[PDB]
RNA sequence: GCCGUCGCUGGCAGUCGGCAGAGCGAGAAAGAGAGUGGCGCGGACGCUACGCCGCGACGAGUAGGAGGGCCGCUGCGGUGAGCCUUGAAGCCUAGGGCGCGGGCCCGGGUGGAGCCGCCGCAGGUGCAGAUCUUGGUGGUAGUAGCAAAUAUUCAAACGAG
RNA sequence: UGGAAUGCGAGUGCCUAGUGGGCCACUUUUGGUAAGCAGAACUGGCGCUGCGGGAUGAACCGAACGCCGGGUUAAGGCGCC
RNA sequence: GGGCCCGGGGGGCCACGCGUCCCCCGCGAGCGCACGGGGUCGGCGGCGAUGUCGGCUACCCACCCGACCCGUCUUGAAAC
RNA sequence: AGGGCGUGAAACCGUUAAGAGGUAAACGGGUGGGGUCCGCGCAGUCCGCCCGGAGGAUUCAACCCGGCGGCGCGGUCCGGC
């Protein structure tokens, strides 16, 4: 509301909070992100490094779905199924592992990140990491490839 | 006239909270008399707390609150958050707990007492520890925001791992000149 | 006769003269309600000697004696019985004056309760 | 001109853009007509089925 | 002495009453502790805790920042069993007052049909200036002036002239 | 035996306006015959600041300011104004 | 002079029960006056219904001291 | 409300009344004198308890009947949700 802001409070002074020597002028400085490489030098390499030049490959007609490859971790890995079907498995006897299918849960590629319980599983994906594999392996699981 | 400066005489700190929460000022006006009364600085502190902002006020999650709470010596101690506790799909095994927070998240509520825990308010932490003996004070990584991340030495300055502002992130926006050596310069 | 307070403290007063605005018996444009002098070389606002002088926290009245009429109440504004015996617990200390736009058929009343209740009130001969 | 650490901003209001503002206000008028010839639709083909 | 600001992140939920027992300012830690054996029917105020109370220090201000306005303007949702032809708004007032102030209340007069308080919402919301816009009015001032091209006079008529 | 005196509560983080013409004085000091001239160092001022004194005055001397009563002062004064 | 002004042969003490051991040789009651946690009188007088009483401010007038016209740019404005 | 007539401001002007007038007027502080009005003043407050005189009554306490309410660790009453 206009009523909580500082229009309110500045009538009656002159100037309107913008100073009696430098005055409200229109545009000193320039419009937008003039002078970069001038006058403004010193704010854009010091805020923003890297802003000017150029650096790596074209490419053509990206198309973002063609690199499209959602990743999950280990450690969040036993959410995509629901609770009972870890402690079942945990507690029955015969060592039936079930199994995580990760692409169902709109996953493509697992990383390693976290540990896994010592519960073996079966996991399901397009891809997996170095590390994902070895821990996957650690707790009596394997790993599935899905195209 | 007494040679002195002023600037520096008006504390900039919070009496009371910034919110018109009613349910809020009830817990201001119980732990305003508790700080008062009792000679217990916990009570100071909790009372200090209520007064926070919502981002000096960070959320605990359930896997720091499990590890804080298992360190020795602190076992049937009441932990206290003066806060939201949320939830962490990370933990796999939830212990017994006995919790003290402003907010509790619907599934931490849910793990918390399926594992036998007890969740308290604060109104109930003082009819049960009224100089809060028997607690464990808990707090969120308060540095745990993504403001921080951009918070130092600008990001055009020698050993300044400080985030830029960017509205895009890739190999055009920020990575030419000022950033490797071979465009310019680096630091 | 009238109706006296519980207490009849002196009122002591720092300044009785109003605050007239700077130059303001210059123009009839000027309007003698205080405005703060902002000018850059405004001699007012710079506190020299023989000057209009300048309202400020310091001329504030005793918080004691602060709003109290000379008879030694404080008023409260009524429009109708109703709002009368809101007074009835502290009719030693506040008055009541009856707005300027109830009817003179209604100022009867309101002065009549009044008087049963022992609120004293500020304008009760007006609109007769 | 820039000032301390702030975003780069380049917004595209350099053309005539008030010119081409396309308000909504017409939004629930325009939903209860496309619902109004929804039914007056599934009433015509009826008993066949209205989705098509 | 009084006003305000700041600090003490000071004190008060103990109004614990005849289902009673009044205190905790005091130089110097922690209980006005609990036990086991050797006639009257009475007692002010308080506490909108966003409230109330205490003590100490301090108070210049352009540019600029911030806070609080029970300062003011227009409209919207609630509310005031609101006000008003027994007189609304507006306007005038050597009437009486309140507030540090922005302002406001009441008395009287004019007026003739509507208006306002409180809790919230919203803004085309506060003028001394801008050689500001439009309109009105001054002093100047009964003043400059009614002076280019030779010129008028007598008698009568109408007619208030 | 918190290892000199004295005084004082400290630390820390975000967001941030106005400014970016200055000018003056003791002392030091460059150019210039010099200048109420141009240019520096230190500190303090005026600018942004009233008030007593210097008759008068941006800066000198004293002293810095909430609204008041009493007392006493500073620098300056006490023929009359 | 210092040693509760060491020990021996008229004037002020914030000395004043005792069993003892021996160094040395836990509650009296009252009453009262006050240089005592910021003023009271348990002290008085005159005047008062037609010309007198009170009315800060406010209207007019007077006098004494003070007092240059504002906004603005400016190091500097009462500025010719 | 008298046909560009609702209200009827300010500037500016006429007149009536009052006051004043040689350092233009105006202004701040301090009093003083005079006016307009206001107190709808002019023998001066009110309240509780007590003492005493005159009186006068839907006459007090205590008891009985009925109704209502508060509380009860009814040391552990019955019924209820
Ligand atoms: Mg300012
Ligand atoms: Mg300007
Ligand atoms: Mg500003
Ligand atoms: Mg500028
Ligand atoms: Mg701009
Ligand atoms: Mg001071
Ligand atoms: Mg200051
Ligand atoms: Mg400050
Ligand atoms: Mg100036
Ligand atoms: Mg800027
Ligand atoms: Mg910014
Ligand atoms: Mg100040
Ligand atoms: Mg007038
Ligand atoms: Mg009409
Ligand atoms: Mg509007
Ligand atoms: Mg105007
Ligand atoms: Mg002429
Ligand atoms: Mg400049
Ligand atoms: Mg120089
Ligand atoms: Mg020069
Ligand atoms: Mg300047
Ligand atoms: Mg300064
Ligand atoms: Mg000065
Ligand atoms: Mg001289
Ligand atoms: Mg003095
Ligand atoms: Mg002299
Ligand atoms: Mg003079
Ligand atoms: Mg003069
Ligand atoms: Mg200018
Ligand atoms: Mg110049
Ligand atoms: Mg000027
Ligand atoms: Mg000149
Ligand atoms: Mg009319
Ligand atoms: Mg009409
Ligand atoms: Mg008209
Ligand atoms: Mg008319
Ligand atoms: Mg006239
Ligand atoms: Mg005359």
């Amino acid at each position: 509301p206009s009523r909580l802001r500082k229009t309110r409070k500045l009538r009656g002074h002159v100037s309107h909070g913008h100073g009696r020597i430098g005055k409200h002028r229109k545009h000193p400085g320039g419009r937008g992100n003039a002078g970069g490489m001038h006058h403004h030098r010193i704010n854009f390499d010091k805020y923003h490094p890297g802003y000017f030049g150029k650096v790596g490959m074209r490419h053509y007609h990206l198309k973002r779905n063609q690199s499209f490859c959602p990743t999950v971790n280990l450690d969040k890995l036993w959410t995509l199924v629901s609770e009972q079907t870890r402690v079942n498995a945990a507690k029955n006897k015969t060592g039936a592992a079930p199994i995580i299918d990760v692409v169902r849960s709109g996953y493509y590629k697992v990383l390693g990140k976290g540990k896994l319980p010592k519960q073996p599983v079966i996991v399901k994906a397009k891809f997996f990491s170095r590390r994902a594999e070895e821990k996957i392996k650690g707790v009596g699981g394997a790993c599935v490839l899905v195209a | 006239g007494v040679d002195i400066r002023h600037n520096k005489d008006r504390k900039v700190r919070r009496k009371e909270p910034k919110s018109q929460d009613i349910y809020l000022r009830l817990l201001v006006k119980l732990y305003r008399f508790l700080a008062r009364r009792t000679n217990s600085t916990f009570n100071q502190v909790v009372l200090k707390r209520l007064f926070m902002s919502r981002t000096n006020r960070p959320p605990l999650s359930l896997s720091r609150m499990i590890r804080k709470m298992k360190l020795p010596g602190r076992e049937n101690k009441t932990a206290v958050v003066v806060g939201t506790v949320t939830d962490d799909v990370r933990v796999q095994e939830v212990p017994k707990l006995k919790v003290c927070a402003l907010r509790v998240t619907s599934r931490a509520r849910s793990r918390i007492l399926k594992a036998g825990g007890k969740i308290l308010t604060f109104d109930q932490l003082a009819l049960d520890s009224p100089k809060g003996r028997g607690t464990v004070l808990l707090s969120g990584p308060r540095k745990g925001r993504e403001v921080y991340r951009h918070f130092g030495k600008a990001p055009g300055t020698p050993h300044s791992h400080t985030k830029p502002y960017v509205r895009s992130k890739g190999r055009k926006f920020e990575r030419a000149r000022g950033r490797r050596a071979s465009r310019g310069y680096k630091n | 006769a009238a109706l006296r307070p519980l207490v009849k403290p002196k009122i002591v007063k720092k300044r009785t003269k109003k605050f007239i605005r700077h130059q303001s018996d210059r123009y009839v444009k000027i309007k003698r309600n205080w405005r703060k002098p902002r000018g850059i070389d405004n001699r007012v606002r710079r506190r020299f000697k023989g000057q209009i002088l300048m309202p400020n926290i310091g001329y504030g009245s005793n918080k004691k004696t602060k709003h109290m009429l000379p008879s030694g109440f404080r008023k409260f504004l009524v429009h109708n019985v109703k709002e009368l015996e809101v007074l009835l617990m502290c009719n030693k200390s506040y008055c009541a004056e009856i707005a300027h736009n109830v009817s003179s058929k209604n100022r009867k009343a309101i002065v009549e309760r009044a008087a049963q209740l022992a609120i004293r009130v500020t304008n009760p001969n007006a609109r007769l | 001109a820039p000032s301390r650490n702030g975003m780069i901003l380049k917004p595209h209001f350099h053309k005539d853009w008030q010119r081409r503002v396309a308000t909504w206000f017409n939004q629930p008028a325009r939903k209860i007509r496309r619902r109004k010839a929804r039914q007056a639709r599934a009433r015509r083909i009826a008993p066949r089925p209205a989705a098509g």
